[PDB]
């Protein structure tokens, strides 16, 4: 759950 | 300007407070730091507060210049 630096949607796992 | 906020709220760009002449662009490793690479934690700041061992900072100053690249399934 981030905007990390491969997606931007708030992921769960 | 206004800049994005990874960091604090989800992401939005909105105006700071006096001090942060412009946005950032932060990056390092979340608790774990993962295979998924670090994070991507822009926001405001008075100049590229980039320091010395991996604090990899940028600076942004165009209208919402904060936008990281992740968008985008593999």
């Amino acid at each position: 759950m981030r905007y990390y630096e491969s997606s931007l949607k708030s992921y769960p796992d | 300007i206004v800049c994005h906020t990874t960091a604090t709220s989800p992401i939005s760009a909105v105006t700071c407070p006096p001090g942060e002449n412009l946005c950032y662009r932060k990056m390092w490793c979340d608790a774990f730091c993962s295979s998924r690479g670090k994070v991507v934690e822009l926001g405001c700041a008075a100049t590229c507060p980039s320091k010395k061992p991996y604090e990899e900072v940028t600076c942004c100053s165009t209208d919402k210049c904060n936008p990281h690249p992740k968008q985008r399934p593999g």
